[PDB]
């Protein structure tokens, strides 16, 4: 289905088109806006306006001006435009931020299994962190998810 | 058999939780400090990486504290100068020499009868659970925890004739925990009953029990007594009991393996943890 | 001569959202009602909010809550899109408390309850849903909430915070006004408390003609509490009104309070981070720049302050990527925070980091 809108003011507004025969078809008006949906065949279509006893076309739409010099608007209803999500695709064409509290709220400082520890918060995850060089060995440690369950791994490394 | 397709079914990633700990050591980190670590995380395993391998080339368990201490413990008077100071690839070097081990593992996706299966295969007790799309070690999946999973969904011993019964090692209450530990190395078994002047069972020092040797600093001295040993902190069955009842049991206890005993307490056999996954299998 | 989507005869415009339009659609047949979104392509493509709608469209049309408004169809033509939803009598709450008065403590928990389940909802499907308020909370004939304006909302993806300053400043979160970043579902906590204020007094709780002073009070998260507030709920209030988010409720800690609880239907439910250096900006990004060439790492800047850097590996020949960002910690130190970038990877990545560590400040 394609939309036809009219923008600019009239007291009556027609749609004639190659889809209708030329026919004069009335667009309703809302505001400023006068429209009409119809669905055309994945094809190339010619329409003009009849906007209060003139014959016109959008400006800002595609023309085309004829062996005759008429000049009518063109419509390229292409497969594209029919799928959301293929025409949303074919549509596509300072100071350090403050420290955000969160990445400072840890699972392993804070009887019990000491390989269990809390569930995080998603902000937290792929997020290194590190204890202080004693010995001249490195600890390092970060919380991934793999699936819908998290595992904390902290690496002893020499440096 | 039932529970044989029941773990065939189930993949091992059902049995690692919500959220855990791994801890990772680097080939290249002093073999001492490795242990100290394992204690301080409270873990009794890690995986190794070798960064000029790009890859886990192994698992360091208490069995490498114990080869360490038994191998290289000249007495209470001198340094195991080669523990104080030996990289894990200087002694996996040593350790695993023209006798060479890879490295064993499973997935999270693979079967749990898969997993139960190659723990007997390759004959050890921790297994790590890595995924293939990350490379990325998960969880370390042990006896201990499926069969708490096999027992959650369950709802003799003499007669099915489950476990080791002839020429049992363990030790007697005077036993040095050096020697004690060089049995662990000769006979490869987790746990050495303790017994009496007579053959009855007092205790028992496990492949554990050795941890607080690091734990505690106390590592330098081999020569005291398996019970001086314990004193930083027992469980038997009988022939004449259900298989269900004593699987039952160990779980409910969370123990590796149950000790068979006769009336008078005098040692029969062991029924492991082990044993009874492969009965299942 | 009706003007057709679908069906459905397009008739009134209900109002205007986020990104555009509003109109009521009824069944040319069954004279069943819609809501009717619509999108003009141009004009979603100027503003550059197009890869917004193609998620909000992804994440709406998989969504069904019965407190959420339905997206029943997405429509797309060469000239617009339409987005085809379920329509409700009832219209806006706002206007329901501003005709009727403040609701009872009856009728108010239970319009919270409806409200929190679908916030909720959302959060547990990674939407958050920003600009949260009763003029985006619709009623239906049976006076059943319904949350309505996504065109706000954003995802939350594992290791990220939202920057975005979405929504009324009366609603707006003191982190939101204070333009600091956030996680996402303690800002829709903040307004929902902002909601709960709004039904059983039937005002706002913070509210000033002068704007600054609206800021000030909170930033100060200090509201007036009327006499015929039940310490129970004005208890929930003050914990859902936090001006520190480490501090405020949570889902779960609602979904425990007593006032919540009361009446509740079934249907319904020695470490550091990173690395601190004291320098200025401009020199700790240098210093990294200098460092990251310094390891052969390919990368990519982003802000002066984010960097996307990927490095070769020699053994597996394999890319890894990481994320390095910058955070003013004190008022005298700022701090180097890595992120792992997802496609042994956590391995890789922690030596990475480790190499630029060791030939780095604090
Ligand atoms: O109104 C529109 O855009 C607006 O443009 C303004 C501007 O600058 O002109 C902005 O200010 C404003 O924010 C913006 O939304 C539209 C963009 N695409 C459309 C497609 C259709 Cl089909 C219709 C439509 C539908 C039903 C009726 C009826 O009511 C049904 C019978 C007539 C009438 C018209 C309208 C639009
Ligand atoms: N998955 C594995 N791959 C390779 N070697 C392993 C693996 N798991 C354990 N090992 C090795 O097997 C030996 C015995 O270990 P194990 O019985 O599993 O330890 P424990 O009973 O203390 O948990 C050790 O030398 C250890 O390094
Ligand atoms: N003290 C022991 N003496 C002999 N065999 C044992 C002893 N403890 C365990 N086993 C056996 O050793 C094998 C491996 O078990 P385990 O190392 O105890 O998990 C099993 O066949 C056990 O029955
Ligand atoms: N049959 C048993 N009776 C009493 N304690 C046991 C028994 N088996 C193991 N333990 C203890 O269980 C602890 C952990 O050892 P392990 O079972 O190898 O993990 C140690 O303190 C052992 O002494
Ligand atoms: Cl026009
Ligand atoms: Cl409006
Ligand atoms: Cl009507
Ligand atoms: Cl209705
Ligand atoms: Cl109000």
């Amino acid at each position: 289905p394609t939309v036809f809108r009219w923008t600019g003011g009239g007291k009556e507004v027609y749609l004639s088109g190659s889809f209708n025969n030329w026919s004069k078809l009335p667009l309703t008006r809302s505001q400023n806006n006068f429209v009409a949906i119809l669905d055309l065949p994945e094809g190339e279509h010619q329409y003009k306006f009849f906007v209060d006893g003139q014959w016109t076309h959008d400006p800002s739409e595609p023309i085309v001006t004829s062996q005759l010099g008429t000049v009518n608007n063109i419509i390229q209803v292409k497969k594209t435009d029919f799928e959301v999500f293929d025409a949303l695709m074919v549509d596509s064409q300072k100071a350090p931020p403050i420290l955000p509290p969160h990445l400072l709220q840890v699972i392993l400082n804070k009887s019990c299994d000491p390989a269990l520890l809390p569930e995080p918060n998603h902000v937290m995850l792929n997020h290194l962190y590190a204890l202080s060089i004693k010995d001249g060995v490195m600890v390092l440690s970060a919380t991934h998810r793999y699936k819908k369950k998290y595992v904390t791994t902290l690496l002893y490394k020499p440096i | 058999s039932v529970y044989t397709t029941f773990m065939k079914s189930h993949r091992c990633y059902d049995l690692i939780p919500t959220s855990s700990k791994l801890v990772v050591f680097d080939t290249s980190l002093q073999v001492k400090k490795a242990f100290f670590a394992l204690v301080t995380n409270g873990v009794r395993a890690a995986p190794l990486w070798d960064s000029k391998k790009q890859s886990f080339v192994g698992m360091l368990t208490i069995t490498d504290f114990i080869n360490i201490l038994h191998r290289y413990y000249k007495s209470a008077l001198v340094q195991i100068y080669e523990l104080e100071e030996h990289k894990i690839e200087t002694w996996r070097e040593v350790y695993l020499q023209d006798s060479f081990k890879p490295l064993v593992c499973i997935s999270p996706n693979a079967s749990l009868f898969d997993a139960v299966s190659s723990l007997i295969r390759n004959k050890i007790h921790r297994l790590p659970v890595i995924d293939p799309e990350s490379g990325n070690t998960l969880y370390i999946l042990t006896h201990k925890r499926i069969l708490k999973f096999l027992k959650l969904f369950i709802t003799s011993l003499e007669e099915l004739q489950i476990g080791t019964y002839a020429n049992i090692a363990m030790v007697r209450t005077t036993t040095p925990v050096y020697v004690a530990l060089g049995i662990f190395v000769q006979h490869r078994v987790s746990a050495l009953p303790v017994v009496d002047e007579k053959g009855r069972v007092v205790d028992i020092y496990s492949k554990f029990d050795v941890i607080n040797l690091a734990a505690e600093k106390t590592y330098n001295n081999l020569d005291v007594s398996v019970t001086k040993a314990l004193q930083h902190r027992v469980l038997k069955c009988y022939l004449h009991e259900t298989l269900e009842a004593i699987i039952n049991r160990l779980v409910e206890a969370e123990v590796h393996r149950l000790v068979v005993v006769d009336e008078h307490d005098v040692v029969k056999g062991i029924v492991s943890l082990s044993d009874i996954l492969q009965a299942l299998v | 001569g009706r003007v057709k989507i679908g069906h459905y005869i397009l008739g009134d415009t209900l109002g205007v959202g986020t990104f555009g339009k509003v109109k009521v659609g009824k069944h040319e047949l069954t004279g069943h009602k819609v809501a009717v979104k619509i999108l003009n392509r141009q004009k979603i493509r100027s503003l550059d909010v197009v890869g917004k709608i193609r998620r909000e469209i992804q994440n709406l049309k998989l969504f069904r809550h019965p407190h959420i408004i339905k997206l029943y169809q997405v429509i797309s033509t060469p000239s617009d899109i339409f987005m085809v939803m379920e329509y409700v009598s009832g219209g806006e709450l706002f206007d329901y408390i501003c005709k009727n008065g403040r609701l009872d403590e009856k009728e108010s928990r239970r319009l919270f309850q409806q409200i929190l389940s679908g916030v909720d909802y959302c959060h547990r499907h990674m939407v958050v849903h920003r600009d949260l308020k009763p003029e985006n909370v619709l009623l239906d004939a049976h006076m059943n909430a319904k949350i309505a304006d996504f065109g706000l909302s954003n995802m939350m993806s594992d290791g990220e915070f939202l920057r975005t300053s979405c929504g009324s400043p009366n609603y707006a979160a003191p982190e939101v006004i204070s333009g600091r970043l956030y996680a996402g579902p303690e800002v829709d906590i903040w307004s929902s408390g902002v909601i709960l204020y709004a039904l059983l007094c039937g005002t706002l709780p913070f509210d000033d003609d002068h704007v600054p002073t609206l800021f000030k009070k909170i930033c100060d998260g200090i509201f007036y509490t009327p006499q015929y507030l039940n310490p129970s709920v004005i208890s929930l209030l003050k914990h859902m009104l936090q001006v520190d988010p480490m501090k405020r409720a949570t889902i779960k800690d609602i979904r425990e309070h007593e006032w919540f609880k009361q009446d509740l239907p079934k249907y319904l439910f020695k470490w550091h981070l990173g690395i601190r250096s004291q320098s200025r900006p401009n020199d700790i990004m240098a210093e990294v720049c200098r460092a990251i060439k310094q390891l052969d790492y390919e990368w990519k800047v982003v802000n002066p302050y984010y960097l996307r850097v990927r490095r070769k590996n020699p053994v597996t020949s394999t890319f890894s990527k990481m994320s390095l960002q910058l955070y003013q910690v004190d008022s005298r130190t700022y701090l180097l925070d890595f992120r792992s970038i997802d496609d042994s990877h956590t391995i890789e990545f922690f030596e990475m980091c480790a190499n630029l560590i060791k030939i780095l400040a604090q």
